[PDB]
RNA sequence: GAAUCAUCGAAUCUUUGAACGCACUGCGCCUUAAGGCAUGCCUGUUUGAGUGUCAU
RNA sequence: AGAGCAUAGCUGUUGGGACCCGAAAGAUGGUGAGAACCAUCUAGUAGCUGGUUC
RNA sequence: AUUGGAUAUGCCAUAUAAAGCGCUUUCGAAGAGUCGAGUUGUUUGCAGCUCUAAAUGGGUGGUAUCAUCUAA
RNA sequence: UUGACCUCAAAUCAGGUAGGACUACGCGCUGAACAAUAAGCGCAGGAAAAGAAAAUAACCAUGAUUCCCUCAGUAACGGAGUGAAGCGGGAAAAGCUCAAAUUUGAAAUCUGGCAACAUUUCUUUUGUUGUCCGAGUUGUAAUUUCAA
């Protein structure tokens, strides 16, 4: 009806017909390759979530789910532990497992020192003792960083590893 | 003027939808964040619990979660809100530490320099 | 740092190293034209706090504007209006007489690449700001549509919501 | 007819006068046509037509693209040779700008990015 | 009009001869150069890169803040303000300032002389912190001079409302 | 390699019009038929002037 | 010793252009040259006129 | 054929660096012709005009001191 | 005489940008009759605007914004009429950046030219490295934003 439209309608050129019209369709999973390999493409994700042993939502749920079948004291709060939670299904334990095995493999969190970072401590160990770190924080000629003896601790510390 | 609601059936699927696109995105995570459990502010509602904003800095340093950390594992935080009473901090701690219980954090990479 | 002073003395609207200097710069500022630029802001506190920074891509443009809408936000937009390849920043009093009132607008040039590279000021490139100064999204803009929160400060309520099942 | 895959394996100044022979067989065709010519005489008109379009086609693409190679790798070029999306998109900032951020937001996501997690039922 | 005390103090400047001393302390104190700089600093890294305890550099201060700063803290020991700042609030509180902290203080005819001393086009403010051993005795010399130049001329003009 | 065909990333796209050398097709200018020659503004470059302030 | 709540239909009634139609307002913005003409607010109206279907 | 986010694995990594969480015989800056007061309009807001601030101050509430907030 | 700085200039100097159109939905300045309406004017985007409290409340307190339901055709104003909001239930959720404190043991910052090296939705797009100049101490980085 528009004149924009009636002239596109007069015109011998074709329309720029685009099909993206698929309702029903939910969208496919990438991120993580262990949910994607277990995910089933026709259930809804909350569906998907409770086969998979994972939680959709920490928090309550705002209407009725979904029945298929006819089913058959501040210092004990602060201070106690609880020791994690069982892994229901096995998509969980592949999840578990391989966070487990993926923190032992990257755990190397003791730095060496370098070349430089080796020679200042040398100096400052080699006249001021080992077990005295205060005084090696406090002398200006050797230690001229001004380092405090927590660093020169740590200097220490990784000299050893 | 009259405002029709001939859309409220396709907004009901454009809303699952977007829960599902952002499954998607984030596929082994809830796609909702964890409330707190607080009180509504009046003597018609103050028996009820409710699902709060995020949890106040105090709850968090309780449960042991510090404040730069909690946004990354998905808890929300409330500058504003306080625990004026113990009954508060103690409900929001036990959900903070309940969900702490519950949760697989996968690690990350790091980049580790060869020198020292 | 020496921005304490400023700011404090310019509470002293018009004391006698205000007043002398309000009336010996508002004989100048009248000698020029209406819409003139200014090599520095006059008040470099005030001009700093407001956003502006000393470095290529921010334009200071000082503009008088009769008295007897408002003032502020009228030299906003005539501002912006005169160089409207830049985007109005923000804009503050800088002196009054009885005929004129004026001001200094802070301009942003959004083509430079000192502006284009400062993720601090990088919002203003985007189209979403052009002519903010028209549209009452500056800070005199905001206070005079009575943008705010609280108490202090129509459509939905004349349309008839009328629900499927109702 | 010709052939537009051989014709640019010729050189450019031999484009020349083709086009030039091509335009006036043209015009000669065209004299000869208004004063009397029968149906197939046309049918050549339109196909010198399309040739003396694939031989200018040829000359523009051939001065195209050697105008592009000598500008290869220079700060500042025509506008012919610049690209032409949109003029919002000219305007927009470039990727690298867009992801610019301070030193400040730098540490934060090198110290607490976005974890993946998942919560267990 | 008439120019207020604060704004009339700034028309009497130091005078020709403790003005061409005062720059001739600055000038043996001026800041390392952009391109000096980065020649020590190659020299370093080349030393670094090869194979590898200085002392703390003496130079003159430059920068409101900065000078402004250094005479709260009472760690100037000679403040010279440019007398042509253009915004004259600027540097209006700055001789009162120097006179709560007893600090030395004049006012220099023009900022380009100023910012010449720091390598840059302009200089407000200018303060002398710290000087070498052998030149205790020329900054106290100057001191002097400033006192007998600046301090104690004056003194009574300052007061007073100039102009008209 | 047909197509009054489809796709479409390369080329071309008369005079106008925000319309831009001045009038509105004439009338022009400069440089080498071609290249050009609107206005405001921003960053920089270069050439000048000033009884501006200072140093020699 | 509670009788209500919800939905549907019917009827009445009050608003919306409100059974249809019939007099020019007035205002806003333009066109042409005081007056004229054009387009929207505007379904601004007729205590009434005429009509209102097996 | 284009590109998303990840994963795995090499090569580099300017770390003499940069962070979170402990502790304090040490400190802790906070936006003015603006708030506000008076008077005229539009609609408490906004604006004009005359005047013009403060630092546990200032705003807004419950008290009819307390609570809450931290504007330009 | 020369130089530094400032100011005023000029240039068919180099590199950029603005206008106009469409406006269903944004946001402004306005503005009749009869509605904070029509019309007029200005300015945008795929959304806009708003937005991390100078916010509520009087409770066992809540906690940026926006939208829906409810509050409620209620309070209030003024009998008629106009007519909200706090709470409550949902949708979605994300937080932050500066000014103001000396880097002062070192303007640590940035644009541009030139020269190489890459890179491309792309010979059309983006950068990186080096050098020189300029910006900048009348303040560019790092650090801090009261939740500290």
């Amino acid at each position: 009806a528009n004149p924009r439209q009636r002239n596109k309608q007069r015109s011998g050129k074709p329309r720029l017909t685009r099909r993206n019209a698929n309702k029903k369709a939910k969208a496919k999973i990438y991120g993580n390759f262990v949910i994607q390999q277990n995910w089933d493409k026709h259930a809804t994700l909350r569906q998907n979530y409770a086969r998979l042993g994972l939680l959709a939502t920490p928090n309550y749920v705002t209407g009725g789910v979904e029945k298929l079948y006819p089913d058959p004291t501040l210092d004990d709060v602060l201070d106690k532990e609880i020791s994690i939670a069982p892994a229901k299904t096995e998509v969980v334990r592949q999840l578990e497992e391989e966070a487990v095995k993926k923190a032992a493999r990257q755990s190397n969190k003791m730095l060496p020192l370098s070349a430089f970072e080796h020679a200042y401590i040398q100096r400052l160990i080699n006249k001021y003792g080992t077990e005295d770190f205060e005084s090696m924080a406090k002398d200006v000629k050797l230690n001229s960083k001004l380092f405090n003896g927590s660093k020169l601790k740590n200097l220490y510390i990784r000299m050893k590893a | 003027y009259v405002k029709t609601w001939f859309n409220q059936p396709g907004r009901k699927l454009r809303r699952r939808q977007a829960r599902q696109t952002k499954a998607a995105k984030i596929a082994p995570r809830p796609v909702e964040a964890i409330r707190p459990a607080v009180k509504p502010p009046t003597i018609r509602y103050n028996m009820k619990v409710r699902a709060g904003r995020g949890f106040t800095l105090e709850e968090l340093k309780a449960a042991g979660v510090s404040r730069r950390v909690a946004s990354t594992i998905g808890i929300p935080v409330d500058h504003r809100r306080r625990n004026r009473s113990e009954e508060s901090l103690q409900r929001n701690v036990e959900r903070i530490k309940v969900y702490l219980a519950h949760l697989i954090v996968f690690p990350r990479k790091a980049g580790q320099p060869k020198k020292g | 740092g020496a921005y304490k002073y400023l700011e404090e003395l310019a509470k002293k609207k018009q004391s006698d190293v205000n007043l002398f200097l309000s009336r010996v710069r508002a004989w100048e500022y009248r000698q020029m034209n209406v819409i003139h630029r200014a090599s520095r802001p006059s008040r470099p506190d005030k001009a700093r706090r407001l956003g502006y920074k000393a470095k290529q891509g921010y334009v200071i443009y000082r503009i008088r504007v009769r008295r007897g809408r408002s003032a502020r936000c009228t030299a906003e937009e005539r501002v912006g209006r005169y160089c409207s390849n830049l985007r109005v920043l923000n804009s503050y009093w800088v002196n009054q007489d009885a005929t004129y009132k004026f001001f200094e607008v802070i301009l942003v040039d959004p083509s430079h690449k000192a502006i284009r590279r400062d993720p601090r000021i990088n919002w203003i490139v985007n189209p979403v700001h052009k002519h903010r100064e028209s549209r009452g999204l500056t800070s005199i803009g905001k206070k005079s549509r009575g943008i705010g929160k609280g108490h202090r400060f129509w459509l939905r309520h004349n349309t008839l919501s009328l629900r499927r099942y109702r | 007819a010709l052939k537009t895959f051989e014709l640019r394996k010729q050189s450019q100044e031999n484009l020349a006068e083709q086009l030039q022979e091509l335009r006036q067989e043209l015009a000669s065709l065209r004299v000869q046509k208004i004063a009397g010519g029968s149906g197939s005489k046309l049918s050549k008109i339109k196909t010198t037509r399309k040739d003396i379009a694939r031989i200018l086609t040829v000359i523009n693409e051939s001065n195209r693209l050697a105008a592009r190679e000598a500008y290869k790798n220079k700060k500042y070029i025509p506008l012919d040779l610049r690209q032409k999306k949109t003029r919002a998109i000219r305007r927009a900032l470039t990727p690298y700008e867009q992801s610019r951020k301070t030193l400040k937001q730098i540490k934060k996501e090198r110290y607490f990015p976005l974890r993946k997690y998942a919560l267990k039922a | 009009l008439k120019v207020p005390p604060a704004i009339a103090q700034f028309q009497k400047t130091l005078d020709k001869n403790t003005a061409t001393q005062v720059f001739k302390l600055l000038n043996k104190y001026r800041p390392e150069t952009a391109a000096e700089k980065k020649q020590r600093l190659v020299a370093e890294a080349e030393a670094v890169a090869n194979g590898k305890v200085s002392k703390k550099p003496y130079n003159v201060k430059y920068g409101l803040n900065h000078v402004v700063a250094l005479i709260e803290a009472k760690k100037a020991k000679l403040v010279l303000i440019a007398s042509d700042v253009d915004p004259i609030e600027l540097v209006v509180f700055l001789p009162a300032l120097c006179k709560k902290m007893g600090v030395p203080y004049a006012i220099v005819k023009n900022k380009a002389r100023l910012g010449t001393v720091i390598h840059q086009k302009t200089a407000a403010v200018l303060a002398v912190t710290e000087v070498r051993e052998e030149d205790k005795n020329e900054l106290a010399s100057i001191v002097s001079a400033v006192d007998a130049n600046f301090s104690a001329k004056y003194d009574e003009s300052r007061r007073k409302w100039g102009g008209g």
